[PDB]
């Protein structure tokens, strides 16, 4: 339902 | 939602998650933190998509590419098309498609490595045979591209202007089996190995893990840089689940190649860029080695759908790396009946140079140390 993903720097880059 | 340039890595994330974890992040939720340098990717989607950087003969030519972090088998970067107006979440990407021909960069891997691990050749030296010759068990000619013969040539200069003989016969002296496992070893595998993959990734399936795509390219190669060890291309650092628990992915290699070999390898790929075939990537200031690459049409493509006497390819191919990073570069048409012509086949290594430029820049880059067990000799590199 709702999954966040994280760049190497660990900032917001997708939500899905 | 999420960024267009992204759609690619995402694809791959997805699908690594679910392989490692059995979960779909689509349908459960989970935070995953992943390997790619957001700057990088930016500036490789600058690179496929503007003017700056690349000079495109037109905007169907296409570009995948995978950018690898050569010490850990981090893909730090990766975009398997350019200029593609049809907004479909995470389509076909050609950057881990392993159904286009990989032509020459097979050989550093399935030949000449081999041959220098298991001792069939003792140095870069070495004289080699570019002689009228027949596919072991046939009466078909293995052809270099100019259709002549450079005769007695050392290995170097064989890899260098990229010859199609010395590698064939090369592929038969270390036998096929043994062959088969070295490429094994760097995460490349075909069904069935055949003497015309000395120098083609051409396979029967494809369905998965076999034949060659820019990813496993640039996991090979990287092996070559970092003194022969093997990762397996990362996308996912660490997974956060709804329920609290977290999963670390930690990065363990294996041992592909003898730091010989790796140092023989690089020291003839480095020249590919400064006498051979590799020269729209040399860069004077980077310590850097590659391998070109052109795949050719079929019997059957010659003769009823490709008109012209002209150069033509339906691939062109990179592959190269750095002390830090490994890049694998794949161009070509969606249709391989539209060949690549003139211009066009020099901009997988322009896309290569561009990139490399960008994520050495400012470093200091490192030259490789030559290792125990070999020494210098003129142009030339000895074993023990
Ligand atoms: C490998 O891909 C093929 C083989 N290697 C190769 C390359 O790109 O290294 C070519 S293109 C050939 C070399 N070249 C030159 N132009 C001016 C002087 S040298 C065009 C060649 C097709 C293998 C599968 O045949
Ligand atoms: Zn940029
Ligand atoms: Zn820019
Ligand atoms: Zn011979
Ligand atoms: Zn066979």
């Amino acid at each position: 339902t709702s999954s966040k993903i994280y760049d190497n720097k660990n900032q917001l880059i997708a939500d899905l | 939602n999420y960024p267009a340039y992204m759609d690619n890595y995402l694809k791959e994330v997805i699908n690594q998650v679910e392989e490692e974890t059995g979960y779909n992040l689509l349908t459960t939720g989970m935070d995953v933190y992943t390997n790619v340098d957001q700057e990088a990717q930016k500036h490789l989607w600058d690179i496929y998509n503007t003017d700056e950087y690349v000079a495109y003969p037109d905007d169907e030519l296409q570009v995948a590419s995978t950018i690898v972090d050569v010490s850990n088998g981090k893909v730090i970067a990766q975009l398997g098309a350019r200029h593609q107006s049809s907004n479909v979440s995470f389509g076909i990407n050609q950057a881990v498609e392993t159904n286009r021909d990989w032509g020459s960069t097979m050989k550093p891997i399935t030949d000449y490595a081999p041959a220098l691990e298991y001792g069939v050749y003792d140095s870069t030296a070495t004289i080699v045979h570019d002689e009228p010759y027949n596919y072991p068990g046939t009466n078909t000619p293995v052809y270099n591209w100019d259709r002549g013969y450079f005769g007695n040539i050392t290995l170097q200069y064989a890899l260098q202007q990229s010859r199609n003989v010395p590698a064939v016969e090369t592929l038969n002296k270390v036998g096929l089996n043994r062959a088969k496992t070295f490429l094994n070893g760097l995460g490349i595998d075909y069904p069935s190995i055949h003497y015309s993959n000395a120098i083609s990734s051409n396979t029967t399936e494809s369905d998965k893990k076999y034949g060659a795509s820019s990813e496993k390219m640039a996991a090979a190669y990287a092996a070559f840089a970092n003194g022969g060890t093997y990762y397996k291309p990362m996308y996912i650092h660490k997974v956060v689940f709804s329920d609290g628990s977290e999963k670390e992915f930690s990065n363990v290699g294996t041992r592909a190649m003898k730091e010989t070999t790796a140092y023989m390898m690089t020291d003839m790929m480095k020249t590919v860029l400064s006498y051979g075939t590799g020269q729209n990537a040399y860069l004077a200031w980077l310590p850097q080695a590659g391998k070109t690459g052109t795949s050719n049409y079929t019997d059957e493509e010659i003769e009823n759908h490709i008109k012209t006497s002209q150069f033509v390819a339906p691939d062109e191919l990179f592959a190269g790396y750095t002390r830090k990073y490994s890049m694998a570069v794949w161009t070509g048409y969606s249709n391989r009946l539209t060949p690549l012509v003139g211009n066009g086949l020099t901009v997988a290594a322009k896309v290569y140079r561009s990139m490399m430029t960008y994520l050495s820049e400012g470093s200091n880059p490192e030259d490789w140390n030559i290792p125990e067990g070999l020494y210098r000799n003129g142009e030339f590199v000895f074993k023990n």
